[PDB]
């Protein structure tokens, strides 16, 4: 205590005395003006820095496909499900193999591949496993395949001599991630995730409760419609597979720890038919995207190996992490032709946390819902009328740009956008994004400041944009959103000028 | 065509759709690599922000303490964060805070604290976050750490009979002069044992603080790590925290001890208050204020002086108990972390290094590391870094906010000289009024002047301002309307995870409370229900009777279905469909279904003679993992299990033990014995038990009393 | 029989372990409360995840062996294992599905009546929902953001320390302290509760925990829309929020809501009794308080323990409490008006002005609560500085305006002198001079033109553009043709502040309470209701009301 004191006074007692006998005179005005001169604090204005140097964006290689599964290009294999066969979910593939799946085999010579022979071998070990039992019977291949590594350790105590005698080339280094540039594909991915798929519903949603006329009617109705719109979408598909598969792994981690297991990549859906005829039924089924392999390592992060089917030609710029093969040919048809099959392979890391939060992807619906509903209520509440149904169909939301012209869709179809956005927010969540948004808000607030002519200001915009830049590394979404925010700033500047365009 | 989601922000207002900026739907960040880098970097930042080259050698540590308040080595970069606190002017803010609100403001607030604390049983110290157990030198849940702490005292110097915070603290201070201390330390031989330590080591171990690589933090790229202090330090911290809480509660401008739905209105009142306050000439404007490096700037050195100013009149018996908390932070030690690794350009051989043995490797590390390391060698010790001035984050939030409010509390008589608002810890909202637009600049400027005068550093990059209508506070964005966002409470919705009946009814009440406070719309909540249900059904592996799905739990239901008439009134746990709704959210499923249940079903399910808002038909314990038991942690828990069987025993004798905290001037055993005798007599006299058996009980009791006496 | 033996043998085994023996011997029994607290059941890091992980395995759940052995078969119907002999605790492990089987096919009868009255709390909260009607519309609703209003109300509500006694008594007799205060006085509820619960030994721990909640109004800080009855609180969510609305609600309420109001009217008279004789006010009211006995719907209870421990603080009730040692601060009563103090401070000063007077010179900001009408005021140097009105009905706004102007006390207070000196000046109560604020107050409460008089006493101006919605007409309208000075209406309600505080001090000889060393909280006499209607109410001891024949 008697040497913890701040003042020139050393004993506590004297500090005590100066504290107890304190009466402060107005010299703090002068202290504060002197503090002010020394401060040179920035009295900033918005009209002066309105430019914000647009937004800075990194330059380099085009960002790659960070999502654990491929979406747009991914291919399905349909199977009409039995309640007692499908219940296992693990046997799904075993019953798939009896179909065509067993036939497919890739060639040794691959397009755009990094480690062909390993993956090609493994494929055969999977296929071979499936026949007997969905577990890979390997003690040694597992350890390599995890590695593709261990680093043998040395005690400090004996190391003193090897410092004095520098052998094995002794040094210390840590590495950073290489910056990437704005993606092109992402737009197309979004445009695909938006549109309705032929299959009807993916995410298993529970039943509806008994309802009173006053509120329950409204809620039940709104829900049935919204679900009805969003279940048809491709976005929902990927949610479905995510949930069902990550769920399947989440079991396997308890079922067989320290073991190598073949887990499918599947989604469940029922096809709906409204041709107005008495059909056999709406078709009840599950479809497969590819095969997945578990490898338990390190508690900590699991290592996972993904194999997906696809009908589309690979792109080196975005699939750089992916290793592609030429698998064979698959049949596709319609009536009012068989195309070559490509097998996409990769390895990834899955944290238990990521397993947990990616398994509960349903949540994304809710965050949309609130956002959607609120608009209808805020609108309807002005006129004191039921404008939900009207607002949903009549209120126009700005969705995109085409031929240099600003496009808008009705809130029922511009809903899909929000859902996609929220799903991507679930998938592409890196600490980069987190920061990106949590500094991005400030831009939005300043923007709406300018909208309603509130004459805003921001103290060190260079510094803000530096923190924004700083959190932009290699995150496709994170970057996408930046580049989109640019165009926002631009079109906004075009409407009402409190910004810059280069 | 080019899809751009931001384009919808054009026509509409942002504050309504801000919940779509935040990506709470996905998972949070996670820690990778070593946490030492951040620690070191932050320590350097502390000392750097402490703009003072004054350095005095400690009499007790033989280490240079940098004590830095009043004394200011100003840098050209004034706008950059500062840590130097001008105590003279601080106590000015304290005075002109007091004289703003009452005259015995501090005296009273202290009285309340004294009162609450003097009462307090030290056992209540077990309630809280994880803290540093210094016995095993690891982080622990406060309870167990305290258990060890005390048990060690017991084994060293005999059992502790304080039963109060005061005597606990008195013992804490008594242990510093102890030249030697004994521990419960586990050493395996190819077992638990009794290790010694010296005053010199112990002192350091006490003032030691541990680093936690951050998890659960939302909205940052890089990891702002959290500190979790020692068991000896904690009480004194709690004491101050409560004083500061008592101070906070009374302040209108405080946003800390009052949160959630209350906070919302605190703003609405003070808004309209100010809007009413306005003159015709005067012009109002708002700023959203976020602060950076809030904790690194503030200094326990200042807090000591402020605490000494508050305790001036209250009591010379608790003043000394207030002044103790800060000095442990003015002389605090900080654990460095995991360490650095060495690698060759072979990816073959790696060499792990401890924090202790950094000073061995010297120039072997990369230069960035070296440049950060070299200055800290002054303040380094064997395993730990000494630092006075930095405040560790999270401990004194209350007293922090106190200090914050102290700035906003009011000054120089100028035209349009008005500022006020709210503040919670780092985050602050400032409304500034002035006669003419040009003066507003000056008035705002003066405020940050006075804030940065005492180490409150507004984040020049992050902060922003405008006309009064737009502003944010702790994820709450304003307008005429009032922040509709569900983003805050997203992960709480999902299954809580205690038991089937409890989970769902809780989940419901959650949806309700959210629907009231957070102001989510109903269909939203209905969806939320239907989701929580599905995820519940999945989490417990149950599905509807009408569902085709087959499984283990379902296979029974296939014989179940045909017997019951009212299949809708069945519980969800037994394969029943949903009966609850938005209207019935207040009502637990059990109740709502109860009337419509089948007489066989209801009587068979709920029966108390069973193998089984909170509902009671299903209540079960979740088995602990086989992870903590395999390590040495069990060899320690061998003590904890000796506490268990006793408590389980006493509870078997006295039924109301858990419900009513047992009281009376008796020993546990003494009461147990006499109660057993009373029950034995009760059962013998009138009930159905033999006499010789009662005498056999008496014999067991007395034979127990011997073995009890021998100890 | 061995049940009591094995415990003793366990005690024998435990006190042989010297380590346990000493810790069992040293100190009070209170230590148990600590010893329990040295056990967290398990790690609580990842809640949902942990449970999803938990239920994934087939046999994790801990369960009770003996009862299932006694009542039902451990083996299965579909040849999937259910039971083992493998284990540290006495509880043996089993599958999740078994639990569902005993629910289906377990042999049990006649528990239905036993359940409901255990959770009459919840079951009643159900029962109440049956009896209501419905209607649906929308509006940009302006809700009342903060009211600390009782939710989940139940008859005979009481404090946390006392309910614990009940808990103890109703739980089990064997280990209960002989607690006088609650038992002597509130016996009868004791009988009822103890009778229905003590006879059938079931769920001993649970019932107790649910009774605690059964008599605890959850007085949370919530947003309400004008329906301030503690019954509508429970289920506000379904009723509304900022854009929703529902109807036909007021009807189905519990018997408590009116019964509180009755107690207000009791307190009214009990205060008039002490008003009648001004020989002493302190020594006599206390008698009328402690003597008087209340009859609740199903129980006889003393007036003292109702007054002291009632939730709702009315101007009367404050005065009733002031006699006893009951700390209920954060309340300010003035006539029919309720107030709350938010800003600043200053001293009481004496100032004689021509019509002695007590004036305050504080730059103080306070909140105004009147029927259907809320507002925000600030006074400085005996005059209103800033004002804003967030009322519902035009009249009640005017009433607010007036009432607050009285308390404000301008120079125009003195100018208006129709009569007063004749009657209002000297109160006919043993020749007592009634305080002055209240004099003018009563002068305004007298007639309709007296309101108009002081309403006109304020400065009147044709308001400017930018104040059309804000301006207040003399008649209480928003027209803004002519309007009052230093005042603005707000399109919407005003929020109410709250403080977790307790203050208490003795009362002066004229029903005044100088609590917090001043502050004039008591308002002397709020309302001169000269009426004497009672139902099922008890009184005693020379009560100055003639109900006693020879």
């Amino acid at each position: 205590r008697d040497e913890s004191v701040p003042l020139p006074f050393q004993t506590y007692e004297q500090m005590k005395d100066y504290c107890e006998k304190f009466k402060g005179n107005p010299r703090e005005l002068a202290s504060k003006v002197s503090q002010m001169q020394s401060n040179i604090k920035l009295p900033i204005k918005h009209y002066e820095q309105n430019k914000f140097r647009q937004i800075r964006l990194p330059k380099g290689p085009m960002a790659p496909y960070t999502h654990k599964f491929l979406m747009e290009e991914a291919w399905m294999f349909t199977k009409i499900s039995d309640p007692e066969r499908s219940r296992a979910g693990e046997i799904l593939i075993d019953f798939f193999k009896k179909g065509n799946l067993s036939a497919i085999r890739p060639k040794d010579k691959p397009l755009q591949g990094k480690y062909p022979i390993h993956y090609k071998n493994l494929w055969n070990q999977i296929k071979a496993a499936i026949a007997d039992r969905t577990m890979v019977i390997n003690e040694n291949d597992h350890s390599e395949f995890l590695g593709g590594r261990a680093s043998k350790k040395i005690p400090e105590i004996s190391l003193t001599q090897d410092v004095i005698t520098t052998e094995g080339l002794k040094q210390s280094e840590n590495k950073l991630p290489e910056p990437r540039s704005f993606p092109r594909w992402f737009n197309a991915e979004w445009m695909w995730a938006i549109k309705d798929s032929d299959l009807t519903g993916w995410v298993p949603m529970a039943e509806y409760p008994p309802a009173d006329n006053e509120l329950e009617d409204y809620a039940e109705h709104l829900n049935k419609t919204m679900e009805g719109v969003l279940q048809g979408t491709n976005c929902a598909r990927e949610m479905g597979k995510c949930i069902l598969t990550v769920g399947a792994l989440m079991t396997e981690c308890r079922l067989f720890p320290g073991k190598i297991k073949v887990v499918p990549i599947y989604a469940r859906s029922k096809e709906r038919k409204s041709m107005q005829e008495g059909l056999p039924v709406p078709s009840e089924m599950d479809c497969l995207f590819g095969i997945c392999v578990k490898s338990k390592s390190h508690d900590g992060m699991y290592t996972i190996i993904t194999f997906e089917f696809s009908i589309r030609e690979p792109n080196l710029e975005k699939h750089q992490k992916y290793t592609v093969f030429e698998a064979g040919h698959t049949t596709v048809r319609m009536k009012k032709r068989e195309v070559p099959l490509y097998l996409y392979c990769r390895t990834t890391a899955l944290s238990k946390i990521k397993n947990d939060w990616l398994s509960k992807a349903r949540r994304c619906f809710i965050t949309t819902m609130d956002t959607v509903e609120t608009i209808c209520l805020r609108e309807s509440a002005k006129a004191e009328e039921n404008l939900v149904e009207k607002t949903l169909n009549e209120k126009q939301m700005w969705i995109g740009k085409k031929n240099g012209e600003l496009i808008a869709q009705p809130l029922r179809e511009a809903l899909r956008v929000q859902l996609v956005q929220q799903f991507y927010f679930c998938i592409y969540n890196d600490s980069q994004l987190e920061g990106f948004c949590n500094e991005q808000k400030k831009i939005l607030m300043a923007l709406e400041g300018d909208k309603k002519n509130k004459s805003s200001f921001g103290f060190n915009p260079e510094g803000l944009l530096e923190k924004i830049e700083e959190c932009l590394i290699n995150n496709p979404m994170c970057l996408f959103m930046a580049q989109r925010l640019n165009e926002l700033v631009i079109e906004a500047s075009k409407r009402g000028a409190k910004f810059f365009k280069t | 065509m080019e899809i751009n989601p931001y384009l919808m922000f054009l026509n509409n207002d942002v504050t309504s759709l801000i919940s779509t900026t935040y990506p709470y739907t996905g998972p949070p960040p996670m820690s990778h690599g070593s946490s030492t880098k951040y620690t070191l970097e932050t320590i350097k930042r502390t000392y750097d922000y402490s703009r003072t080259s004054v350095e005095k050698t400690s009499k007790v540590f033989n280490i240079p303490r940098r004590k830095f308040c009043n004394c200011l080595e100003d840098k050209d970069e004034l706008v950059k964060p500062t840590g130097n606190v001008d105590i003279s002017s601080l106590l000015g803010l304290a005075e002109m805070m007091e004289k703003r609100m009452g005259e015995g403001f501090f005296k009273h607030c202290v009285m309340e604290a004294e009162t609450e604390i003097l009462k307090m049983h030290f056992s209540r110290l077990t309630e809280g976050r994880q803290t540093y157990d210094w016995t095993s030198e690891r982080n622990m849940p406060a309870a167990t750490a305290l258990q060890l702490t005390v048990d060690a005292i017991k084994e060293t110097e005999g059992p502790f009979k304080g039963t109060t915070m005061l005597e606990y603290c008195n013992k804490m201070i008594e242990m510093l002069d102890w030249k030697e201390i004994k521990f419960k330390k586990v050493k395996t031989v190819v077992v638990m044992g009794i290790d010694s330590i010296k005053h010199d080591e112990f002192l350091i171990r006490a003032l030691t603080i541990n680093t936690m690589a951050k998890d659960g933090e939302r909205g940052k790229l890089q990891r702002r790590a959290i500190a979790t202090p020692g068991m000896i330090v904690r009480p004194f911290s709690k004491i101050v925290e409560t004083v500061a809480q008592k101070i906070c509660e009374k302040l209108k401008e405080s946003g800390l001890p009052v949160g959630g739905n209350e906070k919302k209105a605190k703003l609405k009142t003070t808004v309209t208050s100010l809007n009413a306050r306005m003159n015709s000439d005067q012009f109002a404007v708002n700023i959203t204020g976020d602060n950076s490096k809030w904790n690194e700037c503030q200094q326990p050195e200042a807090y000591l002086a402020l605490l000494a100013y508050i305790t001036k009149d209250s009591s010379d018996l608790m003043k000394d108990l207030c002044s103790v908390a800060p000095v442990l932070f003015c002389n605090k030690f900080v654990k460095l972390g995991q360490g650095i690794r060495l690698s060759n350009k072979r990816k073959t051989k790696e060499v792990i290094i401890k924090a202790e043995k950094m000073g061995k490797y010297k120039n072997l590390m990369r230069e960035e590391y070296k440049n950060l390391f070299e200055p800290l060698e002054k303040y380094i010790q064997k395993d730990v870094c000494f630092l006075p001035g930095g405040m560790l984050m999270g401990m004194f939030n209350m007293l922090s906010t106190v200090l914050g409010v102290s700035t906003l509390c009011y000054e120089l008589k100028a035209k349009g000289c008005f500022w006020t608002g709210l503040q919670s810890s780092d985050d602050f909202v400032l409304f500034a009024v002035a006669s003419n637009w040009s003066n507003i600049h000056w008035t705002i400027r003066r405020f940050n002047a006075v804030c940065k005068l005492i180490g409150i550093n507004m984040s020049l990059e992050k902060s922003y301002g405008s006309l009064p209508e737009l502003f944010e506070f702790t994820s709450m964005f304003f307008d005429g309307e009032f922040v509709s966002n569900l983003a805050m409470e997203l992960p709480a919705f999902t299954t809580a995870g205690v038991n089937e009946g409890v989970d769902f009814t809780a989940a419901m009440s959650i949806i309700k409370t959210n629907m009231i406070n957070n102001s989510l719309s109903p269909s939203t909540a209905l969806m939320a229900l239907r989701i929580c249900l599905q995820e519940f059904r999945a989490t417990y592996r149950v599905h509807p009777w009408d569902s085709r799905v087959k499984g283990g739990r379902m296979k029974i239901i296939n014989e179940f279905i045909k017997t019951i008439e009212n299949k809708d009134g069945l519980l969800i746990a037994d394969g029943g469909k949903l009966m609850n709704n938005i209207s019935t959210l207040h009502i637990p499923e059990e109740v709502l279904k109860f009337e419509k249940m089948d007489e066989q079903y209801r009587n068979r399910v709920f029966n108390p003679k069973n193998p089984f808002a909170v509902v009671s038909t299903h209540s079960f314990r979740t088995r602990a993992n086989r992870t903590l038991l395999n390590t040495d942690m069990r060899a320690m828990m061998a003590e904890e299990k000796r506490y268990q069987m006793v408590c389980d025993m006493f509870k078997s004798v006295f039924e109301s033990a858990d419900i009513n905290p047992p009281i009376g001037a008796m020993s546990i055993g003494e009461a147990i014995e006499e109660k057993l005798l009373e029950r034995a007599k009760m059962k013998r006299d009138i009930g159905a038990i033999e006499d010789s058996e009662y005498e056999e009980i008496k014999d067991i009791i007395r034979d127990a009393k011997k073995a009890r006496l021998e100890s | 029989m061995s049940l009591l033996l094995t415990i003793a043998k366990e005690y024998k085994r435990l006190c042989q372990d010297a380590k346990a023996a000493q810790m069992m011997t040293v100190g009070t029994v209170s230590n148990y409360t600590t010893f329990k607290k040295w056990t967290t059941s398990r790690k609580e890091k990842n809640p949902s995840l942990r449970m999803r992980w938990a239920m994934s395995s087939k046999f994790p759940i801990i369960a009770n062996k003996r009862m299932l052995e006694e009542a039902q078969i451990p083996k299965e119907h579909n040849n999937v294992a259910l039971w083992e002999d493998t284990e540290k605790r006495d509880h043996v492990l089993a599958s999740a599905s078994c639990i569902n089987y005993w629910n289906f096919c377990g042999p049990c009868v006649n528990n239905s009546e036993v359940i409901k009255e255990v959770y009459k709390s919840r079951f009643g909260r159900l029962e109440r929902r049956k009896e209501i009607m419905w209607k649906e519309l929308r509006f940009t609703l302006v809700d009342r953001q903060r009211r600390r209003v009782d939710t989940q109300p139940v008859e005979q509500r009481l404090r946390t320390g006392e309910i614990k006694d009940l808990q103890m008594w109703t739980l089990f007799e064997d280990e209960a302290p002989l607690a006088s205060k609650f038992i002597l006085d509130n016996y009868g509820l004791v009988k009822e509760m103890r009778s229905k619960f003590a006879n059938k030994p079931l769920n001993k721990e649970v019932v107790a925990h649910m009774l605690e909640k059964q008599f605890n109004p959850e007085s949370r800080f919530l947003p309400v829309f004008g329906a301030i009855r503690p019954e509508r609180m429970e289920l506000i969510h379904a009723l509304g929020g900022e854009t929703w609305i529902q109807e036909a609600n007021t009807a189905g309420i519990s018997n408590v809501d009116q019964r509180k109001n009755d107690i207000r009217a009791v307190c009214r008279k009990v205060c008039l009794a002490a008003n009648a004789s001004i020989m002493n006010a302190k020594s006599k009211l206390v008698e009328y308080i402690k003597s008087t006995s209340m009859r609740i719907g199903e129980t006889e209870r003393k007036l003292e323990e109702l007054i002291l421990e009632t939730d709702d603080v009315s101007p009367e009730v404050t005065l009733c409490k002031s006699a006893l040692g009951g700390q209920l601060g954060k309340t300010l009563s003035f006539g029919p008006m309720l107030l709350k103090k938010i800003s600043g401070s200053g001293v009481k000063v004496k100032d004689t002005v021509y019509i002695q007077f007590e004036y305050w010179s504080e730059q103080e900001e306070f909140y105004g609560e009147y029927k259907s009408a809320t507002a925000l005021f600030s006074r400085k140097e005996r005059s209103l500085e800033w004002i804003t009105i967030g009322g519902g009905i035009n009249e009640d706004r005017k009433r607010l305006l007036a009432m607050c102007m009285i308390f404000c006390r301008d120079g125009d207070y003195f100018k208006d002198a129709p009569a007063t000196i004749t009657m209002a000046d000297l109160s006919t109560k043993l020749g007592r001079e009634i305080p002055y604020q209240y004099v003018m107050m009563n002068w305004i409460q007298k007639s309709e033109d007296n309101l108009e008089a002081l309403l006109y006493s304020r400065g009147i101006v044709e308001t400017n553009p930018g104040k059309m919605g804000s301006s207040m007409g003399i008649d209480g309208s928003k027209r803004a043709i002519k309007s009052l000075r230093a005042v603005t209406i707000q399109s919407g309600k005003i929020d109410m502040p709250e403080s977790k505080e307790k203050i208490h001090l003795e009362l002066s000889d004229n029903l005044e309470a100088f609590d917090s060393s001043g502050r004039i909280v008591a308002t002397i006499l709020d309302l001169p209701s000269d009426k004497k209607v009672t139902f099922q109410d008890v009184s005693f001891q020379h009560p100055d009301l003639a109900v006693l024949r020879d």
